[PDB]
């Protein structure tokens, strides 16, 4: 379910953003799954609090990092 | 005192309290004994 | 048009009825 | 035991010398040490060229000086 | 030689800290408790389903109460595409001024949470239009969760505990769970959709004081 | 307070008794072996649970078991 | 009506001598399911983890709710 | 704004219920929940 | 009871704790024909005396790990006691005077099942009963 | 260094302000400095983009045995 | 030199210059937890007052209210109320729950409070101790501008 | 390795032609299998003895509109 | 059901769901007046603090000084000083005068304080209890404008 819901999300994040030819050309190899889905879409997430401010994703930028701590402590 | 001060800064930066965290702008923790050895090794040349 | 100030206090005393009945069940199940 | 220790250090020192003769041989035949010694700023240090098979000659990037 | 756990006496004489944790992850395994027969087994399955249904009905009454009180279901229902729902409000007393401002979103006058559950879209479809129908649906689910905590207390009293022949009545339970639990309650939901949710999707307001007079069809009941 | 049962597939090779670190097992006389012995566990209150008697039994699907049960202060090895 | 205890042990199919339902021996399965509270629990979680996948596979493709297709996060 | 306000009805009620159930009441609750965990039988 | 001189040990840290004063405490007692040095089960090394030795240990696995060490010093006469805090010294190893490896008579087949191990009953035979499946009085 | 004397560093004084939160290590170090190994396909740094992803395999593969 | 603990080589401690000095034995056995001839209320009253006094410290200069002056000393007192209520809660909870048949062992030093009437008297001391000290360090901090003057002769 | 070594055209790309047949057997006319509710001259499209597919013209407007998640392009 | 009081039909009480419940018996017998294993000082210190805390209440908002703010909290504290001095006067006066040969009967529950050394210790508890509570609710009321801010995030 980290392969089901990673593929539901990236197929739909390419339709909602209009870039349907992003999923259709770079999901056939594992770099585009890592470059165009994980690395690209986490840009607006980890900037939930930069040194210059704080927006409405400041709790999702914190829970995203609370969940790396809970995974690593496992 | 090293990792949970990175979780104090991580919570103050998310709260919008950049004056409450262990910064050079907030609560300063200066390396007093290691800034002094940088002063010794340039005054003995 | 949100609910009134009294309707919050009405909900707090109605939910003492499943708050006390939750205590009658949790002790009849013999903790 | 100690004769096995002493004789296994010699076979180890004969393994470092194989690797140390592979760093000097690759600087001898497969490097740009001539072009790097003339200009150690513009020319990038490189040894270990790659064979033309499987399309992996894309790893042979430009190191300055052809 | 402690009292906790009272269900297993091989763990109450534990001299270590294993007693606390192994009494948590064994407390619902009723089949391994000391001094339990099969008839007393099923009567605690049955009366803890009642205390579990009340958790579901108190949880669903915390969805409804917190969007009637702190949500914008009156505001969202007029432009349901260009405004975000509100889950509840924030009271974290250690916010800075940069997090009061950042979380004061969706046209609120206080910090709030944008509801990503989709219950606003569910109640717009089934015919809920005001913050009062959400409130009297939240007060009803509180009282509905009270008749299930009372029923669970009822079926542990010795005049009301069912016997093992009633729990092992598999053919009579399949008759009523298909016809009554799945059939009638799906017949009843088609009753809500025809009477309330379809006419309220067409403009007219059908409520409790209104549904017995106006029929849902001009060729109605015949 | 574990439970060390002993089954009749024993051969009396005394290997579980030499491997026990707490003296739970001991050899009693019997009739169904060439050694004439079988193990018995009279000091099962001293069973530390470590199943070292089980690694020493040479009979296939071994003739001695330790059933880890209600653990106590001397069945968990606590010197504090 | 039907007696489930009879449907397990029925070994007669219009004069033939089949071993049970689908020529397979299902005898003694009534008192296996009915006494086991874990057979009844495993069949009820398998039939609820299919209805929970079927919820997910259908509610994105055939949305039942008003303007939930145009709310990309919920 | 610079303060936690509430536009909703009874906005004084999170002002006391959030300190109550989160740092005022649980240490009483963890005391009562400790006095039956470590209670002896006779 | 028990008596003997303690070995030359310069104190340790892995020794007795508050359990040994309050619950139970063990004591091994051997005699040595030599002034030799042995390894302590509580970490370190001690010199045993030439008379009756006496060493207080905290649990029974420390005594028989020490008893298995003295048997390599050809000392096979050790007695292990168990000292309750009221002073009651029981004598537990070896119980009959004979070591449990070699067989003696009068001893009992205690905790013995008269079946193969593979023919223990199923756990659905013992459902809602007090016994476990390895107690099982049939065969 | 330019033709005046000021120095423009590679990330630019980034350690002083953002290396005190470990969201800053995640955003300003691991995310922002791996833009050269992520976008290293079709180029001469192509093997580093494969060893980056072949490395993540062996870590997750290690957790089968651990 | 380090000899075994009170002459017993079998006990699990050492008679080391830190625990068995002349100095550090006469300092530890004269702290109020170990001083001879004290009622358990006077033990707890002296233990508490040394703790309420410093616990208002780390919140009035590096707390969330340090930018102000009158509200800084409130948040440092409110801290030491909550640290010392929830600690004196935990030792009434301790004595209720450990004195039920095992009075720290009926059968011994470093814990000389083994009675449950010597612990319920202790809990009354640490409460009134750690809040006399929390107020004395509160009245010496909200009156600091008036105490800088009388310790510098500025009041003539 | 093929995209990394320059030659993205040397990828092995299996077109999933069995689940592209499912959408073309339900009404998706994008691929062009032209059978069985993609072929309007078929027995399943018309339902020749009764012609009571009153659900069908509304369904094919949904599956062939490219703005919903109903049977996405595969 | 209502049975006779502890099995005695001749005693003048009933074993009713209010006095002989499982809940209301475990709540009353755990209040500090009845809790098992408490010294009488710690009984009175907990009884008093719960009483000094609320008794400053009804005079700072409906008293004669309610129109002001700084003088309102003084008249509420001065009330709870006088309520709790004259109540802790009345129980030193009680123990002097009832313990003279009849210690609440030498021959019994609901009044477990029958010694006169268990009552003189109680009077020291209710005095220091009901004036720690009267000051804690005084310091939380004269600092209310500074406590509205830290419970609303107004101090950043
Ligand atoms: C008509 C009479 C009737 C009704 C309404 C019920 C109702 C109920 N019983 Mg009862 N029961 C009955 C008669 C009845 N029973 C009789 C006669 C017996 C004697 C044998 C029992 C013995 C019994 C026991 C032992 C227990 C119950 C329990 C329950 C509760 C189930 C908990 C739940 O949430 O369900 C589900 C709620 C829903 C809204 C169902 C929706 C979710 C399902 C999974 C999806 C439905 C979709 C459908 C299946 C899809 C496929 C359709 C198909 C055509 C394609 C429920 C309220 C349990 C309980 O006590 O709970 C308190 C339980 O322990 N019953
Ligand atoms: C006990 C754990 C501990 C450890 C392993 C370290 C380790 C280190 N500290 Mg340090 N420190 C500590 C506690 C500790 N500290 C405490 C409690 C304080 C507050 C007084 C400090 C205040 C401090 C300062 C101001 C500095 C260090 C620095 C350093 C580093 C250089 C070594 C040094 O001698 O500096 C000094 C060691 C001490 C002052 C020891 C403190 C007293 C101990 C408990 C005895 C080093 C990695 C220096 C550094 O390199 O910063 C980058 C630096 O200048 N520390
Ligand atoms: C550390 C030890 C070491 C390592 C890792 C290598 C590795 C390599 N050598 Mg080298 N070599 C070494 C020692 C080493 N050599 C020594 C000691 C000598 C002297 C005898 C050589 C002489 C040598 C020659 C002549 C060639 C290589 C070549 C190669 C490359 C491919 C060889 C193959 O297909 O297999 C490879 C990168 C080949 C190459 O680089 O292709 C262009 C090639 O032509 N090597
Ligand atoms: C398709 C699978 C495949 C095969 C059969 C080869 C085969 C080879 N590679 Mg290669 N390689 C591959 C994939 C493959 N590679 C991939 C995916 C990468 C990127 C990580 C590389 C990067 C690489 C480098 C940098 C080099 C080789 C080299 C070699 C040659 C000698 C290897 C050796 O010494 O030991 C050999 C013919 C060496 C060579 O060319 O010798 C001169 C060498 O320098 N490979
Ligand atoms: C010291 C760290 C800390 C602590 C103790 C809390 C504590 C709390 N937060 Mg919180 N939060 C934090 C950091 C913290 N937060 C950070 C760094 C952010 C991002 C700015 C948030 C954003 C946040 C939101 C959006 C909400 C909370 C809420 C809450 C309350 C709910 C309890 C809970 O969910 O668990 C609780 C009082 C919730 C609340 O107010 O409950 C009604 C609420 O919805 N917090
Ligand atoms: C179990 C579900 C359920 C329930 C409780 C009802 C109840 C009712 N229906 Mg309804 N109905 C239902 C399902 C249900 N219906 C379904 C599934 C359909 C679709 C076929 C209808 C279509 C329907 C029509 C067309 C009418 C009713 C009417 C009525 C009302 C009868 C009038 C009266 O006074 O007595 C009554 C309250 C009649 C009415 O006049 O409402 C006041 C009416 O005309 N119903
Ligand atoms: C179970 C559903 C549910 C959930 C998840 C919540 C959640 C929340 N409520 Mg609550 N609430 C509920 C039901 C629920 N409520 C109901 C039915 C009422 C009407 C009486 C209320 C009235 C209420 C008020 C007045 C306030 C909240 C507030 C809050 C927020 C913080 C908690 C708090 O301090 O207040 C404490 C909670 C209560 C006083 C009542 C909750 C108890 C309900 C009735 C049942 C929950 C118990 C549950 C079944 C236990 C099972 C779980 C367990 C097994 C682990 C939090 C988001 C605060 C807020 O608005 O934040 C900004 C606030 O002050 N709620
Ligand atoms: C990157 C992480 C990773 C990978 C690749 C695998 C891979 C595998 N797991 Mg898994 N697993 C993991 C993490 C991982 N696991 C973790 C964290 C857990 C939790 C403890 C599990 C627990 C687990 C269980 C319980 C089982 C597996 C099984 C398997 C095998 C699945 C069958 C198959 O052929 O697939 C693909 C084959 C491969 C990926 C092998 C790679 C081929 C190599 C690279 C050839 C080249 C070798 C050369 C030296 C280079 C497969 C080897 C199952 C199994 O063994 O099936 C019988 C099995 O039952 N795993
Ligand atoms: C180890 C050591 C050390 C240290 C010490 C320390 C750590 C310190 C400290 C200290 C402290 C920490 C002190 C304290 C204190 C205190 C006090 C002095 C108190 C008080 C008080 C009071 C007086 C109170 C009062 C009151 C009351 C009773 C109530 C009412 C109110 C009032 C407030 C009035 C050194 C190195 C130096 C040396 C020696 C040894
Ligand atoms: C019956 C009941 C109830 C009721 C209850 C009540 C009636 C209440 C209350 C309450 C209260 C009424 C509480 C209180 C409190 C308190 C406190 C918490 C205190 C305190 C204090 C302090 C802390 C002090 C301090 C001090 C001192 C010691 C001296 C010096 C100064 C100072 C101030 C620092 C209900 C229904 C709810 C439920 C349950 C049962
Ligand atoms: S259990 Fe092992 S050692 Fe004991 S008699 Fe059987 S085979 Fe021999
Ligand atoms: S569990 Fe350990 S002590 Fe017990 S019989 Fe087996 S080896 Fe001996
Ligand atoms: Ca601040
Ligand atoms: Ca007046």
């Amino acid at each position: 379910l980290g392969w089901v819901t990673f593929y539901w999300h990236w197929k739909h994040l390419s339709i909602w953003q209009g870039n349907v030819a992003q999923f259709n050309e770079s999901s056939t190899y594992l770099m585009g799954w890592f470059r165009d889905y994980l690395w690209a879409n986490s840009a607006q997430l980890i900037n939930g609090y930069n040194p210059y401010g704080t927006n409405n994703l400041a709790v999702w930028a914190w829970m995203f990092l609370f969940g790396h701590l809970a995974w690593a402590v496992s | 005192h090293s990792f949970a001060m990175y979780c104090h800064n991580d919570t103050m930066r998310a709260f919008g309290r950049p004056q409450d965290m262990f910064s050079d702008t907030g609560i300063q923790l200066q390396p007093v004994f290691a800034q002094w050895l940088q002063h010794i090794h340039t005054m003995t040349i | 048009m949100s609910i009134s100030d009294t309707q919050v206090y009405i909900a707090l005393v109605v939910a003492l009825v499943p708050g006390f009945l939750a205590w009658r069940l949790a002790t009849e199940l013999y903790k | 035991i100690s004769r096995k220790i002493f004789a296994a250090h010699f076979g180890h020192l004969a393994v470092v010398f194989i690797w140390l003769s592979g760093m000097y041989f690759h600087g001898a035949r497969f490097s740009n040490f001539e072009a790097w010694m003339a200009n150690p700023t513009g020319i990038k240090p490189s040894a270990q060229v790659v064979w033309p098979i499987f399309g992996q000659e894309i790893l042979n990037g430009d190191m300055g000086g052809g | 030689a402690t009292k906790f756990p009272k269900f297993s006496q091989d763990l109450a004489n534990d001299p270590t800290t294993r007693r606390i944790f192994y009494a948590i992850a064994t407390a619902h395994d009723f089949e391994s408790h000391d001094g339990m027969t099969e008839e007393n087994l099923y009567q605690r399955i049955f009366a803890s389903h009642f205390g579990h249904l009340a958790i579901i009905f108190l949880w669903a009454s915390g969805i409804l109460f917190h969007v009637a009180w702190q949500g914008n279901f009156e505001v969202w229902i007029k432009d349901p595409v260009h405004v975000r729902p509100i889950a509840h409000a924030i009271w974290d007393a250690q916010f800075g001024p940069g997090a009061i401002k950042a979380f004061t979103q969706a046209g609120a006058r206080n910090p709030v949470d944008i509801c990503y559950s989709g219950v606003y879209h569910w109640w717009y479809t089934i015919g809920l239009r005001t913050n009062t129908e959400l409130y009297v649906g939240a007060l009803f689910l509180i009282l509905l969760a009270a008749v299930f905590l009372f029923a669970g207390w009822l079926h542990l009293q010795p005049r009301y505990r069912p016997n093992l022949g009633w729990f092992k009545n598999s053919e009579a339970r399949l008759n009523h769970h298909l016809a009554g639990l799945f059939g009638v309650s799906s017949l009843a939901w088609a009753g809500h959709l025809v009477h309330v949710a379809i006419p309220e999707s067409r403009g007219q307001h059908v409520g409790w004081d209104n549904f017995l007079s106006t029929p849902p069809h001009p060729a109605g009941l015949w | 307070s574990h439970t060390v049962k002993i089954y009749d597939t024993c051969i009396g090779c005394t290997q579980c008794v030499r491997a026990c670190p707490t003296d739970v097992l001991e050899m009693v006389p019997w009739d169904g072996c060439r050694a004439g012995q079988i193990a018995s566990s009279p000091r099962t209150e001293d069973c530390v649970g470590c199943k070292r008697c089980e690694t020493a039994c040479p009979t296939d699907f071994l003739s001695i078991r330790v059933y880890l049960g209600a653990e106590t202060t001397r069945s968990m090895g606590l010197a504090y | 009506g039907h007696s489930i205890k009879e449907m397990m042990d029925s070994k007669t199919f219009f004069g033939r001598k089949v071993e049970g339902p689908f020529n397979l021996p299902h005898q003694g399965l009534y008192e296996t399911v009915n006494n086991s509270l874990h057979f009844q629990l495993s069949l009820a979680l398998a039939c609820l983890g299919v209805a929970s996948s079927l919820t997910a596979q259908h509610m994105y493709s055939m949305p039942p709710y008003a303007f939930i297709a145009k709310d990309f996060t919920t | 704004m610079t303060q936690l306000t509430g536009d909703y009805a009874a906005s004084w009620l999170p002002w006391i219920m959030i300190p109550l159930v989160f740092y005022i009441l649980p240490f009483p609750v963890f005391a009562i929940l400790f006095l039956w965990i470590q209670k002896e039988a006779s | 009871t028990l008596s003997g001189q303690t070995p030359i040990f310069g104190g340790s840290t892995g020794g007795l704790l508050k359990k040994a004063e309050v619950e139970e405490k063990y004591a091994i007692t051997w005699t040595s024909p030599k002034e030799q040095v042995f390894e302590m089960p509580t970490g370190g090394a001690a010199i045993m005396r030439q008379g009756q030795n006496l060493l207080y240990l905290a649990r029974k696995e420390q005594c028989i790990a020490l008893g298995g060490q003295l048997r390599k010093f050809k000392i096979t006469d050790y007695k292990i006691y168990r000292i309750y805090p009221n002073g009651e010294t029981v004598y537990i190893h070896p119980a009959d005077g004979v070591f449990p490896e070699k067989v003696n008579q009068g001893r009992e087949k205690v905790r013995y099942n008269d079946r193969r191990i593979g023919q223990n009953p199923s756990p659905s035979k013992v459902k809602f009963s007090g016994i476990a499946t390895y107690d099982a009085p049939n065969s | 260094v330019g033709a005046d004397g000021v120095v423009t560093h590679i990330t630019g004084g980034n350690f002083a302000t953002s290396s005190i939160t470990n969201n800053g290590w995640l955003r300003d170090f691991l995310w922002a400095q791996s833009t050269q190994v992520i976008t290293s396909y079709n180029t001469s740094l192509s093997a580093y983009g494969l060893m980056f992803l072949g490395g993540h395999f062996i870590f997750g593969f290690s957790l089968m045995f651990l | 030199i380090i000899k075994p603990f009170k002459g017993d080589p079998c006990l699990g401690n050492l008679s080391t210059p830190i625990n068995d000095s002349p100095l550090a034995k006469a300092f530890i056995n004269n702290l109020p937890a170990y001083r001879k001839g004290l009622t358990p209320f006077m033990r707890g009253l002296e233990i508490g007052m040394a703790h309420g006094y410093f616990l208002v410290g780390p919140e009035v200069v590096i707390g969330p209210l340090r930018e102000s002056a009158h509200g800084a000393n409130l948040s440092g007192l409110i801290t030491a109320i909550y640290i010392a209520v929830s600690a004196c809660l935990g030792i009434s909870i301790f004595a209720i729950t450990t004195f039920q048949g095992n009075p720290k062992g009926s059968y011994d030093s470093l814990r000389p409070l083994r009675t449950r009437e010597e612990w319920s008297q202790l809990n009354g001391g640490i409460f009134l101790g750690a809040m006399g000290g929390a107020i004395f360090a509160y009245l010496l901090l909200e009156n600091f501008d008036a105490l800088d003057a009388i310790l510098r002769g500025a009041v003539n | 390795v093929e995209v990394a070594f320059g030659a993205a055209d040397k990828q092995i790309l299996i077109e999933p032609v069995f689940a592209q047949f499912i959408q073309s057997a339900n009404g998706k006319i994008l691929y062009g299998f032209h059978t069985l509710l993609s072929n309007p001259d078929s027995i399943a499209f018309t339902a020749w003895p009764n012609h009571a597919n009153v659900w069908l013209p509304g369904w094919l407007d949904a599956i062939n509109n490219g703005t919903n998640s109903l049977f996405l392009t595969i």
